[PDB]
């Protein structure tokens, strides 16, 4: 697995693989790990796929019951509906979830949730097994106050690598982009990353 | 430590031209200790046959379990339970105890009142239905009685030569095992009648 | 609170009586008349049936006369689905036993439960009491034929001969008149369809507003046969004892 | 076991094995593993097969009283959401694998469930012990825009590549074919391609073989 | 013997008088409301009145917005009106977590109308003294208004109304569609389907409207949105150039 | 008209009064007159015990809850025992978890709350005793006056009972005087046993009549009584 | 384990049960009762966990003596055993199991035949001529095949059990302090206090 | 008949909860209490009725802050008030602790309505003696809400409950049509003692202590904060100067 | 908060009779006139659909409902009352029946059922009986074809032919006279008709009137093909045009 989540000037885009395997046996390479709980609130999953779906199943109902009352849900509220079953199911569950939603006041907002069950607010989020290969990559190249054009290269060249040598990572390059224009669903293809 | 093999024993069922054939071995033990060469496994309620292998406080249970339901049954029904209806009764039961089941391996055998289909069921410990036209086979020597089932067995037997076919596929697959034998008894099921019949092997 | 809507099911009255036990009693009274007859060879069970129409499907009707066991039988009197509720239980209870000690239920000991259930609904709870008499007609191998009879507080007898429902005072009077100890299921047959007739509130006993079943056990078997009498049976049997 | 989902331009096809073992033993050599959720949903079920059996059962008893209840029909979306939720409750402990497709009013759907409660979503799917050898197939003759009658050739050869090469797969092919605005057709032994030949000797046995020792009649009638 | 008329029990006359008075509960805000069907929307227009000059006019409001889909407009006290509001929200959001779609309009109706039946039966928890009208474009059954009332009864309406003049909305509309021959208002755009539902609402009440006398509710594809007092303008400048 | 809504607790009148908590507080006016007043280092409570015979025992008014607080009862004594031993464990819990000595403003408020919940619901009862709470702790002395009804009012002096206007009123005219005694005990036991001779009717005050208690700066809340009292006779 | 004994002859059922009671090193009694009277005419002897073999058996004999007061009619042998095999059967699923194996011994006063019973620990019920517990079984089945009739006499049963003693008394590695032997006929119950040398 | 009054949840033969408009005597017996929204935020204010001279200034606290924005202040039942703060304070945390962001105004204004509705459905429960001023400052502007012992509630430019609600709301109306553009934070809490001095009018025969608190988003930092010392007395002579 | 109505609601009064269900059935006579008629080779259930508004659709109201593929039910009295049993009488055929036997229940034991349910309603703690009275017909394959009628106090009774509701009586004497052993499924529909004409007042057509039929198997409406034991319900509503269409030869 290998996601990721990258604030910039306009808003906020997730990065996903759509490798999940059994073993060593890819069981589906076209999976959907952009998860949507909201409008303009989206998730990256990483870990136990029936804990992941089950968790965002779950927020997506409570963010929806938010919304009937109390109107559209910041970035931090949604993050904090993961946070509060993540945390308080840690020892049932295997989770890595990255939080990321536009806001018309907040701009874009990144909010990662490792396994123990904690948040943290960052620029920027790499999470999975093929993250680790990219530390380095992602901490040399980012910027703050990316454009659109150069923030899906951005995430393109660093999941690229991150797929390349990581066993776990691979397929389709997914990536949902959420600005004041709306939702954007992007995809590439094995033929235009690999060779980066 | 398996519980489906401290007390031994094997339930064959078989069809045959407008009739079908339960049969079954007495021997109970205690491991290599033998117990009883009375312990019957084949029970009926009504015209449907029920044969039961595995451990024996089970068999007796599930006995006064499905004794106790088709009583019930017939007094709200005002009718006598049916081989396929019970064959999903017994489902239902074995499946309610999934996460404690009855180490057992039920075996349905009869003739359907109306239709006069021969019909005859086999389950797990945990009660999936196993619903072959030929044979069903359950027990300590279940390896035994497939390769004297699939052997021996031709369809549209009538019950003279079907009663042949089951106590040869008993008697055979009892004497290659160490768990089964002590006396043998063999159930014809007709649409009229039924002939219960104890047969002669070896008591070692 | 709730107080002020209470009822109170579960109060003596200044007397020393229940209320709701003795105003149930009085909603039997005007429920169809069922009596039973125990004699030397079996038991007979006759039972009046309340409201019919000619389109009322006969064949398919059970209101009065319930099976309980293989050998044990009830005749209702009183609201036919407060009878259906306990004879369920009485039905598990009878199964539980027969799964416990592999033998079939006493007679006895199937009526005191049920009697126990009802006295129940007397004591505590605060609900209303089961408006049902039954008439328990069964066999064990102890005391044999047994008649027994239990009403709406919980008490149960036995009997020879008894009567539950509408006109019990006069149906009660002709059975002691009539009665004898050495009777033959055949003449208990016929006392049980000459009382019935007599303390009818309609204007002729005809087969399609009764219910009629005989426990006997028979000669060529050795075993005791319950008999729930179809509606021809009973149209046969009205004829013979000389009735039409 | 070997069970595959086919999906085509106007609906979606499921097919499966007909062999039940009990370890390296068969115990049912034509068994029906395809089930039915609702009238218009098949499910198809690997792994335990008491537990495919009763959580089909299970859910297609509650999918009928939500149709009954919304005065709608059943959809696959329904099933796969009661699915999953039950078997995510019971952590992987029911081992049900389920291959789920199905058409309704907002059309034609094909969805895999695992026993921990996963779900997944595509044109073509496998599961099962034949899962892999199932897969080569449908990876290698999948296009997009399938034809009906194309769709049945493609998953009957996917079963078919469990049935030779897979151990714990054999014996018959089950298809059912489910199109948007017709009824589904279950196809019971779609393909036989494992009749067993004839016996080189008849094993009737004369009357009189078996020793008796005693005999009786039994009583039936109460 | 006298508390069949305090608790939900039946009278002599086999009626039940805490149902009965429920219903007259409805009445209390003395506003009217009224529902209608469009060619892909439906509509709702009710009453909006501030007696007091210290309220905010922005928080008084009958019309509530259930889910994304489904909207509902109340008749009766505000109390049990969020009650209903609260519980219709809840049962929306539980719906699409356990069946994976949105609830339906017919199906929010029918199960808020059960829970209606339980207060009828049951002696404890009182009737709510509401009249409940849902609206919706529904994916299957299209533009779509079920209304439930304390006796736990609903129904479909190919055009409904409430309140305590509801009789001569009713009439008003009765006429209309007697002379139409069609169910629906047979229009493109939702905001001529407004306009028709307030051209009505003078006709039958006999009372011109200002753009903070009346409340709309609009409902369309995949959407449930009210309008605010500007956009209640325009659409009374619209009709305003026709008369 | 008051005989239909007196019932239970739960009912409201017509005017919109609760019966049964003016019954509740009628049963203090029957009991046994008390006083508490305070100054700004010391607070007293002086209360009159009542016998059934003159061969029975005078009945305890004054109740200690904390070493930094106590409290005197008019009306049921089960009712005070109730409340008084819910308060000892309200200062036993902040002082095992927050290492904390609970304040008396805050102590009133969870007896205010307690006896509430005795009002709102069906088949409870109001507590039939008033409770003078008094207490030293980070803001100096504390007198508080507990009414079954919930209200609670932080007070200079007050005293509750049979005759215990005549006790108030004294207080209130006193007033200047006993706020001043600081750093003097014995003087403010005699303002106080002075004001509880002002409720006095049926007898005098004598040995093992009278019940005095203290709390203050240095001071840690001891009850006195007999010969202990003597000297204030 | 504890030797169980177990045989049905023409008019009576014989129980013999050992006298020792061991606890780790030490023997600790040598003339232990392991029985206990259910009703006039049915005998139940035990042998298990130290704790669970006398419980039972008192739990057991309460409800059959609580039975005989209420109905005023004492069970027959098989709805008594049919009792027993129920409560071990609920009891080998529930947290801690009863691990006690009986022997019912009783004599059905309408049948008028004598009637014994083996059940074990998991409720395994089953009517034999003769029974045994534990490891008693492997040294004395094979004397009991070979020299047993159902028209012997008490005294012929007698002696049989003795020959089955002195065949646990040779072979067995462990000392059982001799048994106890109990008769169960039409009479009631009687104890035969001359076994130690008969 | 009658006796509709006698229980809470039965509604009577004109559709009216008499156990509700009981409990709203209860408030108009009570004290007044007010409060004014203002541009940024808003202002409460309270009567306390000085029954002696023996109560300590300063110290009977009667408004209540909830979490930390959120200012309550009531009429009527004080006890009852208290339960109603306690529960909000619950619900302010129960919110606070799923979704992290600390609980709206017109969220909370819900949560506390639909408590005391809650309070109207049953008979073994008694309605709520207490009319709740209540508000703060959240994500979007200030909001001011009062709520009813039915659970009805509005939001409002300016509210008034208790005693002397009248010449509260009628000095009330006066702010709004004089002051369209919007009244400031220094302005209203001024205000708000000037109003409580004229609604003291109803109560002249006792004397009183004035109680303000406000909660404004540039005076306070959106927090709720009591006016105390110099503000606190620039109110009272600010009162003291217009009631001559 | 918490139902302190743990006591019953109905109460024998001196006379023995039990008010709230002679008051239920005294709401079941206010009712609109339902009817059931059972023939050689099928069962006919009819009412009519008392329009409350003309604007109302009264598509959306059904009064006949099913219950299994061979079950259907109709009712006279509280319509409330009737869709909540329907929904429990539903659902107990499945968890007391069908997950269990593997099969749908027999007419006469889901009626005993949803009896039971209306028992309780009468002898339970803090709730009043069903003001409804239910006309049940089904079939299976042991009984046949079965009419039952279900009363508030949770009796029943097995019907060749009956009607409850308005004008119940005189409906009943018009079905003594035409109801014979020997009438086929298509002239018990015509009886129906006849019937049911006397109790509307208003307009007489297939908007106006519910009818269902329990007879022959359709295979048509199974909605899948193969399992050659399954041949679709047995229960078909029959449409406004099949209603018609047999009005015309009234």
């Amino acid at each position: 697995t290998s996601i990721m989540a990258v604030t910039f000037k306009d808003g906020v885009i997730l990065g996903a693989d759509s490798r999940t395997t059994t073993g060593a046996y890819i069981a589906n390479r076209v999976t959907d790990k952009l998860t949507r709980v909201h409008d303009k609130i989206w998730c990256c999953r990483s870990g136990s796929a029936a804990d992941t779906q089950a968790i965002a199943d779950i927020v997506q109902y409570h963010l929806e019951l938010y919304t009937s009352q109390y109107g559209t849900p910041s970035t931090e509220t949604a993050a904090s509906v993961f946070k509060e079953l993540c945390y308080e199911n840690k020892d049932n569950l295997t989770a890595g979830i990255i939080v990321a939603g536009y806001d018309d006041k907040n701009k874009g907002e990144v909010y990662t949730i490792p396994l123990g069950g904690s948040v943290h607010k960052l620029p920027y989020a790499i999470a999975g097994s093929g993250s680790t290969f990219i530390y380095g990559y992602c901490d040399k190249n980012f910027r703050e106050n990316m454009s659109k054009e150069e923030t899906v290269d951005f995430i393109k060249h660093s999941l690229s690598q991150a797929i390349k040598w990581d066993g776990s990572s691979g397929g389709v390059i997914r990536m949902v982009v959420l600005t004041a224009a709306g939702v954007e669903r992007l995809i590439f293809y094995p033929d235009e990353y690999e060779q980066l | 430590s398996d519980p489906s093999s401290i007390n031994g024993g094997i339930v064959v069922a078989m069809t045959g031209k407008d009739c079908v054939a339960i049969a079954c071995d007495l021997r109970l033990g205690s491991q290599s200790l033998g117990v009883s060469n009375k312990f019957e496994k084949i029970f009926h309620y009504g015209h449907v046959f029920l044969g039961i292998t595995g451990l024996a406080t089970d068999v007796t249970t599930l006995n006064e379990m499905f004794r106790y339901k088709t009583n019930l049954y017939k007094l709200k029904e005002e009718r006598a339970i049916e081989p396929e209806t019970f064959t999903q009764l017994v489902s239902s039961s074995l499946y309610e105890r999934r996460f404690g089941p009855y180490f057992v391996g039920p075996v349905v055998a009869g003739i359907n009142s109306k239709s006069g289909k021969p019909f005859i069921a086999g389950f797990d410990l945990i009660g999936c239905i196993d619903e072959a036209k030929d044979f069903i086979v359950s027990g300590t020597a279940s390896d035994q009685l497939f390769g004297m089932c699939e052997s021996l067995y031709e369809p549209n037997l009538e019950p003279e030569d079907l009663f042949e076919t089951i106590s040869q596929a008993l008697l055979n697959a009892a004497d290659r095992d160490a768990l089964s034998g002590w006396g043998a008894v063999v159930y014809i099921i007709k649409k009229d009648e039924v002939v219960k019949r104890y047969l002669k092997m070896r008591q070692d | 609170g709730s107080r002020r809507y209470d009822s109170r099911t579960t109060i003596f009255s200044p007397e020393g009586r229940l209320y709701q036990v003795e105003y149930a009693l009085e909603s039997i009274s005007h429920a169809g008349t069922a009596i039973g007859i125990m004699a030397s060879d079996g038991i007979v069970l006759a039972a009046e049936r309340k409201v019919t129409s000619t389109l009322l499907e006969q064949d398919t009707s059970t209101e009065k006369l319930y099976k309980l066991n293989d050998k044990i039988a009830v005749a209702v009197a009183g609201l036919t689905a407060d009878a259906e509720i306990l004879i369920n239980t009485a039905r598990i209870h009878a199964q539980n036993y027969l799964k416990t000690y592999n033998e079939d239920i006493p007679v006895e000991i199937l009526v005191r439960r049920l009697s126990d259930i009802k006295q129940g609904y007397t004591q505590h709870g605060g609900l209303r009491p089961f408006g049902v008499s039954f008439i328990y007609a069964g066999y064990d191998d102890r005391y044999g034929y047994q008649l027994y009879t239990s009403n709406p507080s919980g008490n149960y007898t036995g009997w020879k001969a008894i009567s539950v429902g509408a006109n019990t005072s006069a149906a009660q009077t002709l059975l002691q008149m009539d009665y004898k100890d050495d009777m033959k299921v055949d003449d208990a047959i016929e006392l049980a369809l000459k009382t019935l007739s007599k303390t009818t509130d309609s204007s002729a006993l005809t087969y399609d507003r009764l219910e009629f079943a005989t426990i006997r056990k028979g000669a060529n078997d050795g075993e005791v046969y319950q008999k729930i009498f179809k509606p021809q049976e009973i149209k046969d049997i009205l004829v013979k004892t000389g009735i039409t | 076991t070997t069970i595959v989902g086919v999906k085509f331009n106007n609906g979606v096809v499921i097919a499966a094995d007909t062999r039940s073992t009990q370890g390296p033993i068969v115990a049912d050599k034509n068994c029906a593993k395809l089930h039915r959720i609702s009238p218009k949903i098949w499910c198809a079920g690997a792994g335990t097969a008491a537990d495919t059996e009763a959580v089909t059962q299970l859910i297609g008893s509650n999918i009928e009283l939500h149709s009954l209840y919304t005065s709608r029909e059943p959809r696959v979306v329904s099933a796969l959401q009661m699915l999953k939720q039950h078997l995510f409750k019971y952590q992987g402990h029911i081992g049900a694998y389920l291959i789920v497709a199905g058409v309704d009013p907002t059309g034609s759907h094909l969805f895999s469930i695992h026993a921990h409660g996963s779900t997944d979503v595509g044109y073509y799917l496998s599961l099962g012990s034949g899962s892999l050898a199932a897969m080569a197939v449908l990876e290698s003759h999948w296009k997009q825009d399938l034809t009906k009658e194309e769709a049945i050739k493609l998953a009957s050869d996917a079963i078919q590549a469990g049935i030779w090469n897979d151990l714990g797969s054999g014996s018959n092919v089950d298809v059912c074919v489910m199109e948007i605005g017709k009824d589904a057709e279950y196809l019971r032994n779609y393909l036989t391609p494992n009749v067993r030949e004839e016996k080189q000797k008849s094993y009737k046995f004369p009357r009189g073989t078996t020793a008796v020792l005693k005999e009786s009649i039994v009583n039936i009638c109460d | 013997a006298g508390y069949d008329r305090h608790i939900t029990i039946f009278s002599p006359e086999g009626r039940l008088y805490q149902v009965e008075y429920a219903f007259k509960a409805t009445n209390q805000t003395n506003i009217n409301s009224l529902a209608v069907r469009g060619k892909d929307c439906t509509v709702v227009i009710s009453q909006k009145k501030v007696p007091d000059k210290l309220l905010d006019p922005t928080t008084v409001s009958y019309i509530f917005c259930i889910s994304r889909t489904i909207g509902m407009v109340v008749n009766g006290p505000i109390p049990d009106a969020r009650n209903a509001a609260l519980r219709a929200k809840a049962e929306a959001a539980e719906f699409r977590y356990k069946y994976g779609y949105d609830m339906p309009c017919d199906v929010l109706a029918k199960r808020m109308a059960n829970l209606s039946q339980i207060y009828t039966q049951r002696a404890y928890m009182r009737p709510l003294g509401v009249i409940l009208t849902f609206v919706s474009v529904d994916e299957e059954l299209g533009p779509s208004i079920y209304k439930t009332d304390p006796a736990g009864y609903y129904v479909g309406y190919k055009a409904t109304a409430t309140g305590p003049k509801q009789q001569e909305i009713t009439t008003n509309l009765e006429n209309h569609f007697k002379k139409s021959k069609i169910d629906h208002i047979n229009e493109e755009s939702w905001e001529k389907v407004v306009e028709f539902a307030i051209t009505h609402m003078i006709d039958a009440l006999g009372t011109e409207f200002s753009k903070n006398d009346l409340e709309v509710g609009v409902a369309t594809k995949d959407k449930f949105f009210t309008l605010s007092a500007e956009n209640i303008e325009e659409r009374l400048v619209a009709i305003a150039e026709q008369d | 008209f008051r005989n239909n809504y007196d019932g239970d607790t739960v009912t409201f009148s017509p005017t919109g009064r609760l019966f049964q908590v003016e019954y509740a507080l009628e049963a203090i006016k029957q009991g046994s007159v008390t006083v508490g007043l305070r100054s700004n280092t010391h607070a007293v409570l002086v209360a009159l015990k009542r016998n059934a015979d003159e061969l029975s025992s005078y009945q305890k008014k004054i109740i200690k809850c904390d070493e930094h607080m106590g409290l005197s009862l008019a009306g049921l004594a089960p009712d005070a025992r109730v409340l008084s031993n819910y308060l000892r464990q309200q200062c036993n819990y902040s002082s095992l978890v927050f290492n904390r000595k609970l304040a008396v403003e805050r102590a009133g408020h969870l007896l205010c709350d307690k006896a509430q919940k005795n009002t709102q619901s069906y088949g409870g009862r109001p507590y039939g005793v008033g409770l003078l709470i008094i207490g030293y702790d980070k803001s100096g002395a504390h007198l508080l006056e507990f009414q079954p009804s919930g209200n609670v009012t932080e007070l200079y002096g007050t005293a509750i009972g049979a005759r215990s206007q005549g006790a108030k009123t004294y207080l209130e005219r006193t007033l200047d005087t006993f706020i001043k005694i600081d750093g003097n005990p014995d003087e403010l036991i005699k303002a106080g046993v002075e004001a509880i001779s002002q409720s006095l009717r049926d007898e005098s005050l004598t040995v093992d009549n009278l019940s005095i208690a203290i709390v203050g700066k240095d001071t840690p809340f001891t009850i006195y009584d007999g010969e202990a009292v003597a000297k204030y006779i | 384990m504890d030797i169980i004994l177990g045989i049905r002859v023409q008019d009576s059922v014989i129980l013999a049960s050992s006298k020792a009671v061991t606890r780790g090193i030490s023997v600790l009694k040598d003339s232990d009762d392991k029985t206990r009277q259910l009703s006039p005419h049915t005998l139940m002897s035990f042998a298990g966990e130290a704790g669970d073999t006398v419980q039972f058996a008192e739990y057991i004999q309460a409800n059959i003596q609580l039975y005989s007061i209420r109905e005023d009619y004492e069970l027959s042998p098989q709805a008594v055993s049919s009792f027993v095999r129920q409560e071990l059967a609920k009891s080998i699923r529930s947290r801690r199991p009863y691990q006690v194996n009986v022997l019912i011994g009783g004599y059905d006063k309408k049948k008028n035949k004598p009637e014994l019973y083996q059940i074990d620990y998991l409720g395994t019920k089953v009517e034999l001529p003769y029974g045994a517990h534990g490891y008693s079984g492997f040294y004395t089945f094979s004397l009991l095949d070979h020299h047993y009739r159902p028209d012997m006499t008490t005294e012929e049963g007698l002696d049989l059990l003795k020959l089955c003693v002195q065949e646990l008394e040779k072979r067995m590695p462990m000392d059982f302090k001799g048994v106890i032997v109990k008769i169960v006929d039409k009479d009631g119950i009687r104890q035969v206090d001359d076994f130690q040398a008969q | 008949g009658t006796g509709y009054d006698l229980s809470n949840s039965v509604f009577s033969p004109d559709g009216r909860n008499f156990q509700v408009e009981y409990a709203v005597k209860a408030v108009e017996n009570g004290t007044t209490s007010i409060g004014i929204k203002c541009n940024d935020g808003v202002v409460f204010a309270v009567e306390k009725l000085i029954t002696s001279k023996l109560l300590v200034p300063q110290k009977n606290v009667k408004i209540q802050v909830v979490d930390r924005h959120i200012g309550c202040v009531y009429s009527g039942l004080i006890p009852d008030g208290r339960h109603l703060v306690n529960r909000g304070r619950e619900e302010a945390a129960s919110f606070k602790k799923l979704y992290k962001t600390p609980i709206p105004i017109p969220a909370f204004a819900d949560r506390l309505g639909q408590y005391v509705q809650a309070h109207t459905l049953y008979n073994s429960v008694r309605p709520f003696g207490v009319s709740t001023i209540f508000g703060g400052v959240d994500k979007n502007g200030a909001h001011l809400y009062m709520l009813e012992p039915s659970g009805s509630y509005w939001g409002y430019k300016g509210a008034a409950t208790g005693k002397g609600r009248q010449s509260a709301k009628a000095e009330l109306e006066k702010l709004v049509d004089h002051h369209p553009e919007g009244l400031s934070a220094r302005e209203a809490v001024k205000q708000a003692a000037k109003i409580i001095y004229l609604a003291h009018e109803d109560n002249k025969e006792k004397d009183f202590e004035l109680e303000i608190s406000w909660c404004s988003l540039s005076e306070t930092n959106g927090l709720h904060k009591f006016v105390k010392g110099d503000l606190l007395q620039e109110a009272i002579d600010f009162a003291q100067k217009e009631i001559n | 908060m918490t139902d302190r109505y743990s006591f019953s609601l109905t109460t024998f009064s001196p006379s023995g009779k039990l008010g709230q269900i002679d008051y239920a059935l005294t709401a079941v006579k206010q009712g609109v006139t339902s009817l059931g008629i059972k023939a050689t080779n099928g069962v006919v259930i009819a009412t009519e659909k008392k329009s409350s508004s003309p604007l109302a659709m009264s598509e959306t109201l059904s009064k006949v409902s099913l219950l299994t593929p061979d079950i259907g039910a109709v009712y006279s009295g509280m319509g409330p009352d009737y869709r909540v049993l329907v929904d429990k009488s539903r659902k107990v055929a499945h968890t007391s029946y069908k997950r269990i036997y593997g099969e749908y229940p027999p007419t006469k034991l889901l009626v005993s059922e949803v009896a039971k349910i209306m028992q309780e309603a009468t002898q339970s703690g803090g709730v009043r009986p069903f003001g409804v009275s239910l006309l049940i017909a089904g079939h299976d394959e042991f009984n046949g074809f079965s009419l039952y009628q279900v009363d508030p106090s949770g009796s029943y009774f097995p019907w060749k032919a009956t009607a409850i509701g308005k004008g119940s009586v005189a409906a009943k004497t018009f079905l003594e006279k035409r109801w014979n052993d020997e009438l086929e499924l298509e002239d018990a529909i015509h009886i129906a008709l006849l019937t049911l004409k006397e109790s509307v007042e208003g307009e007489f057509n297939g908007d106006t009137i519910e009818l269902a039929i329990i007879g022959d198997e359709n295979p048509d409406l199974l909605g899948y093909t193969g399992i050659p034991t399954d041949k679709g319900p047995r229960f078909r509503k029959l449409t406004s045009q099949e209603i018609n269409d047999r009005l015309e030869a009234l």
